[PDB]
This record gives C-alpha cells, structure tokens and sequence, in this order.
C-alpha cells in the first residue's frame, strides 16, 4: 500500500519543535494522513499540544510485536495526562512517529498499524472489553503479541495479510528508518470519556525478520513518540488535589 | 436551582452553592466544593439564589434512565461562615429549593409506564 | 428502587452494645455509602456514624465518639452499626439510609428503612 | 417560580382608590399576571368593580392554611353580590390582594395559590363535587387545611411542592408583605352560571412556619381584599324583593 | 486615615464573577489603593486570576487578632498555588476582600492592615527571619496575635496607634461590612521567589471591642477571600508529578 521510495539513505535534517519539545527528524517527509483528514477542533494549548516520547522498546529476531493504546499511552505526561484525566470529555487527533534506525548492514520491515477501536483477543464476541480496565490499559510501557494478542490474528481473529486496510506505514530498513500516521479523532461521538474508551490502536509487528551481519548488535531500539493535536476537553471539572 | 431563603429579616451569614461535574466524587468538604463551579449566596443581601447547572456531558442526549452512576451533577450548599443572628430569633429557620429546565432542554423516544 | 432492611434492632442493656445491618437492593451497596440516624421519640433527627464504601474513612457524632464504631462489606453487601457502651439516652428509632456518602447531615441520605427501636436501659 | 427581589422594607406609598374603596398598597410593584392574560370583556360598571375586603383570618405557629372561592366569597359584597345573585349568567377576573404584615423579626413564607377549577378533597373522581353546596361554599370566612382539604396533598390528590404550576405568588416575611393577582375569567364557557359554578380557587398554605422572636405577637394577621374586574352578568332578570 | 462614611445599612448587591469564583459584595464601593498604584505586569491567566475564599476564623470578645502572609496563604489554591510551585520565579498582586457581617445590634472596629515586609516577632534585629520556615509560614489557617506577634507593637516593635501608615481600612460595624484593599507586587527586586519571601502582610486586629446586646451570637464570623492580580511566573520548569 507503501510503496514509496524517497531517497534510501540521509539528505536533510529538520527538526520538528513544538514548545518545549524537539525532535529532529531523519527527514520529515514521507508521512501518510488517515482517511485523507488532518485533525481539526469540533485549556493549555500550544503547551499541551508538544510530543512526548514513550519508553524505548528493544526490537530482536524473536520479537512477536507491540502494541499501544490511544490515549492510554500518554496518560502519565505532563499536560496532555492532567487536562485527560480532570475532565469527564476530551478528544484529540495525534501525530504518531517511530523511529527505527540501523545502518546499510541490517535487514528487515516492520509494519506500523493504526486500529481504529482496536479491540484485542477475546474471540467472546458476545462479550468484548473481557480484559480487566489495568490489563487492556497497560499505559506508556505497551503491550506485546504472542506466536491475549495472537501476531497473524493481528490479535482480533483477522488474518495479518489484511491489515493493511487500516491506515498505515512500513519502515523497511532499505528505505526509510521513519514512520509517520497523522491520525484523527475516530469515535462514534462528538467527544467522549478519554479515562474509558480508546480511540486509536498503534500496531507494530515484524512484517520482516530482523537480520544482521556476522556480529553487530545484538538487537536495535525502536522508538514512538506521540504528539496530541487539537485536543479540547469538556468542562473545567474537579481540581482535586 | 433556585433557593429561596425563608429566614429571619435581621440574621446573616455565608453560604455557598456548588456543582461538580460527572464522574468525580462527592466533594465533601468546602475546600473541594470551592473547587468546582459555584456561587456565594450571601443571606444577608439577596434572599434568593440562582445557579445554573451548564450542560457538561459527553453524549449529545444525556441517558434519562436508571443506570449504575450516571453522571450527573452535584448541588450542594456549605457554610460559608456560619449563621450569624440578631438579639433573639428562633435561630433555626429553612430554605426551599426549585429545578426547572431551559430552553436548551430536550427529550426524544417515547417510553412509558402506569400500573 | 433500593429498599434496604435494618437488621440487629432488639432492647438491650447500659453500658451494653448491639450490632445492627443493612442489606442492600436496586445497587451494590459499594457505590453510595451507609449511615445511621436515631431520632429520638419526640426529637429531631440525630446523627451517629457514617462510613463511605469505595474509600474507607468513618465519621462519628461527637455525642457518641469513642464508644460506637460503624464498619462495611461491600461484597455481602451489607453495613454494619457497631453500638457499643449503650446508655438510657441511646433509647430512640434508629434508621439506616443511603446517601453521599458518609456525612452525617440530617439528610443527603436517599433511601431509607422502616425504624428499629434499641431500647438500652430495659431494665429498670 | 417567583423568584424577585424587590427592595426589602418600605420604599413609597401608592395608594388605590377604585370608586368608594381605597387601598393604600406597601407600594404596588410586582403584580402577576395569570398566564399573561389582564381580564377583559367577552349593570353598576365602575360602582360594582371596587375592591372589597373579606375578613381577616390569623396566622399562627400551628395553622394549616385556609381556601376561598370564587365568585363565592364576595357573594355578600354589595353590588356584586346583587348582579351576581340577580343574573342566571356572569363572569368576571379578580384582582386578589394578600397583605401580611410583620416586621424585621418574624420569619416564615406563605404561598399564595391561585387554582382555576379548584375542586377539593372527595378523592371520588367517580364523583366530583360531593360535598354539600353550603360546605363547598363557606362565602366569606373561608375554608382550612388540616393535616376535608390535606395541606400537602393541596387537598386534591396532587403533591403540594407541584402547586407551583398555577399562578402564584410567595409572601416571604423578610422580601414582601404583599402578593399580587391579577386573575382573567377561566372557564369551560363564554359566561356560565356565577351560583352554581366556582371559577377560581385562592389558597394560602404555610411554606415555611411562623416564628417570632423571644416574645412579640403570639400570631400575625393576613388580609384578602379581591376586586371584581370586566364584570357583565346577563340578564335583567327578576328583580323579587 | 478611612475617614468615610457610604451609607450605613445596604444599597444594592452586585457581584464580582472572575472566571469560576463568584462573590456577591456588599456593595463594591470604598476601596483603597495601597499607594494609589494598581497591579501591573513587569500560563493560566484569567483562569488562574480568580478569587478563592480562605477559611472563615471566629471573632470573639476576647480575640486578640489574626495575621495572613501572601503568597503565602494562597499556596494550597489551586492554579495559582501550581504555577507557584512550578516556578523559581512569581510576582504578582492581590485583591484583599475581607467581608465582616452582624447587624445593626453589634459593635465594635477591626482594623484590615495590609504591611509589606511583615516580619514577625523576634527584636533579634542582628537577625530576622528566625522562626522555622514552617512556623512563619503558616498558610491558609493564619497566625494569631497575643496580648510570637504582640498585639499593641503589631508584632513587630512599633505601637500599635502608627500602623495606620500602612495602607488600611477599618471595618466599623455601624458603617461598613466590608474592607477592599488592591495590593500591587512589593518587593526589593523585579522578580523573586514567591516560596521563600513574603510580599506582604495581611493584619486584622481590634481596634475596638466586639459587643453584643443581651443575648445574641456569641461570637461574629470574619471572612477573607484574596485574589492574584497580574500574576507571572518564570519559567517552565520542571513539572515533576
């Protein structure tokens, strides 16, 4: 669906900074809207509105995957987790970014899957959520797939080949060490409890085997950082303390 | 909400009206109540008092029937201070309190019941 | 729509104790709280103890302070009224009622009980 | 419902002088109209549409509350109670007055009710009416509530906190000493019998009790004076004697 | 110095609303401007510019005096106790509201003395300061005078009878309810610590004695709402959590 070739290597560096934050991306072309809709409003602002970077998780041959919920991810940071969790309303579209480097030497592809209402394994049809509100929401640390998410099943009992319906990006290690997913608000109403529903799904699993030469590293770090975008919350609630 | 205090002339004192939006737990004490949207009714000056609840919800209809802890204001007055009285009044007098709707106020999907 | 049944009333004796529960109906006790008020015959409503299910921290009238303890299961879904050190004056109707949560305030209690009579100092 | 506040005590003095009658109103300000409606037309003209004043009745810490009829009540007041008495037909609006008056140390609030066919305690909705013409019909003294009119059940099977819903007005010791009721003809007829039928029906309940400080009055007096406005009866009929 | 004389008893009742905080003032009329100098500039801004009520302390005929330190006081308030927290940095200005209520039964004076730089109690002049940060500082409670502050040398070594050259007002029962002192930034520099120094000094002492008439309240209550005006913090520091 990616079938893109910018470059191969490196040709300019540009940093993104939004407030306080600053990324200087491998580039920062090469980014894919979902559904063709950048984000849009229906209060700290441009203060709020900064990406915050997850923990760096370690991507090995035997890697099964990841996967990561929105906005649960970001619960623990700074503004964008207080003005979510003192109000009853909140939606917001985000800037998804991953990282993956290497070098000329390493080898293969990893798939970046945004899931709208990403509901994971519990064939229970005639029951989802299952999973108690701790295990679903396993918050900025991210959960993992198995050979209870099942990686081919993309964990919810649909053949991984097909994912690919689902807005997202490829970093194939030949080509690009960047992945970008500009994602919307997605929910069945205007604006809902962000503390109870999750919008989004961050998918990353091993499209490709991870290979290196002779003796390198052992295993290379991927990394996803996570910037909220026209985010408003309904109404100036409680300030408990 | 409208209250209207029905006691005597000569005393005074403090109040304070507060709201606080779905979900969060019964303020208990003024300095939580003091938090949340709320209005100070002087006794004194004004025997009346209006505090309007804002429509702060997520659905675009609230749910009107029984669920679980639907969410759902909270008014609820505190002392401010406590009652002040002239020379020899009964001390001890009510207030009343009326709920009404605004023209933004809206219902859909007939349902009943008699018995 | 909740109709909780006060249990434990029977007349005692000074100095004595008695235990007393309410079983909960319409919702699992756990979400409002529980508490009691004795209204003695021919007086006011009267607070005594109040106790908040999903957040444990009790309230007493410093009338009773010390002496009586209130304690909660949320998962047999009842309230317990720990009266301990009874005297003559402790003769009223006592009540149980549902409110938010845990704070002893004539009312801000919902749903009520029928009325159960301790009477303390039985014996003369 | 009624829901102002004027000034407090004692501003001017504007006093009405319809005819012969005179009232020397607290002030005159805030008047209610019944539905927004003033009375209007569909024979002593101005002689006849003069306020009268019934009796006075007291008000004490243990008082229910009290009722009245109309036309009923002025059925013994001069030249309306003549033309209403001397005509098969009539229908006329009402201009009620309640003063009571007490100081900067009473406190209490007296609702003042103004219900349009206001049929009373006979929970035999197989059979309004039940009661006696003449026990129906007290004239001038008026009737009681008791805790046979119930006080919060407004003597009618409906709970008093709903009374609210007919015009009415709150006299509250510490804001006004006067209610104000312009009430218009309510009927199921252009004009119907004024004997036989009752169209309007005036109560006054304690809202809040009565309590005086240390000791003053043991009890405080209310007053009802009513005037007849649009008033046409037909026909010149008999005139025995 | 507050040689002024509004009324006497109530006018008309208008309520200042900044952002949630709502207070129906006396009046609003007869403030003083300490030094005839409004606050000014050199971020939650109108929603962090809101007054929040201190808690109300008791008035009684053997009161010896009360004493507020600001910011001091305001540091558990929420928005305004956060940006202060969160900040090496914070000036800013004060709307002082002190509201006194009774009747026209009581008497007596408080005197609303409002002192830069209010040391404590402690001639130790080779050495200010001295009592323990926690002792000093003892927030939204207030610290209490004695006949550790001494009522007639307000606590610091200088009669009572001078501490009208401080700017001031006085609540006299007869005359007024309310006091309203609009208190620029005064301080030695620009821009300091708002958690190790104390702007000013908020002083509340008998000036005349509280008495009341045969039997009534035994006591009075007084009330202290304070509000940040122009208030900058610098700069976006940590947001520890």
């Amino acid at each position: 669906s990616p079938n893109i070739e910018a470059c191969g290597y490196s040709d300019r560096v540009l940093q993104l900074t939004l407030g306080n934050s600053t990324i200087t991306t491998q580039e920062a072309a090469n980014s894919v809207v979902a559904y063709g809709r950048w984000p849009e409003y229906l209060e700290p602002d441009v203060a709020a509105c900064r990406f915050y970077t997850l923990d760096t998780v370690s991507w090995t041959k035997e890697s099964r995957g990841w996967w990561w919920k929105l906005p649960d991810a970001l619960r623990d940071m700074g503004l964008f987790g207080q003005n979510m969790y003192y109000h009853y309303l909140g939606r917001s579209g985000y800037t998804v970014h991953v990282q993956c480097n290497a070098s000329k030497f390493h080898q293969g592809a990893l798939g970046v899957f945004a899931v709208p209402e990403m509901c994971l394994a519990g064939d229970s049809n005639t029951t989802t959520m299952h999973t108690s509100y701790q295990n679903a929401n396993p918050g900025e640390k991210g959960g993992t797939f198995t050979g209870c998410p099942v990686d081919y099943l993309l964990g919810n009992g649909t053949l991984l080949g097909n994912a690919f319906v689902f807005p997202h990006q490829i970093i194939n290690l030949r080509t690009n060490n960047c992945a970008t997913l500009v994602l919307p608000y997605v929910n069945s109403l205007s604006i809902d409890s962000m503390v109870k529903h999750n919008n989004w799904g961050i998918a990353i699993l091993p499209l490709a085997p991870l290979n290196f030469a002779s003796e390198s590293s052992p295993e290379i770090p991927i990394t996803l950082t996570i910037a909220p975008m026209c985010c408003e919350f309904n109404g100036l609630r409680n300030i408990t303390l | 909400f409208t209250f209207l205090f029905c006691g005597s002339m000569m005393a005074t004192g403090k109040l304070l009206v507060s709201y606080a939006p779905p979900g969060a737990d019964p303020p208990k004490k003024r300095k939580e109540a003091m938090l949340g949207t709320h209005v100070i009714w002087d006794i004194g000056l004004q025997s009346s008092c209006t505090m309007v609840v804002p429509w702060i919800s997520n659905t675009t209809y609230r749910q009107t029937i029984d669920d679980s802890f639907t969410e759902g204001g909270y008014i609820s007055v505190f002392y401010q201070t406590r009652i002040v009285v002239p020379l020899s009044t009964p001390r001890e007098m009510d207030i009343l309190g009326f709920v009404s709707a605004c023209n933004d106020f809206s219902v859909r999907l007939l349902r009943d019941t008699t018995h | 729509q909740v109709q909780l049944q006060e249990s434990g009333g029977g007349s005692v004796q000074p100095g004595g104790s008695l235990t007393l529960s309410c079983a909960a109906s319409g919702y699992a006790v756990s979400r409002y709280s529980m508490g009691w008020f004795r209204q003695a015959p021919g007086k006011e409503n009267e607070g005594v103890a109040a106790i908040d299910s999903s957040g444990v921290g009790t309230t007493y009238a410093d009338s009773v302070k010390g002496r009586f303890t209130i304690s909660r299961d949320n998962a047999k879904d009842t309230v317990y009224l720990r009266m301990n050190s009874l005297k003559p004056e402790d003769t009223a109707i006592y009540y149980c009622a549902s409110g938010f949560g845990l704070s002893l305030s004539r009312y801000t209690y919902a749903y009520w009980g029928q009325g159960t009579q301790v009477t303390v100092s039985s014996h003369h």
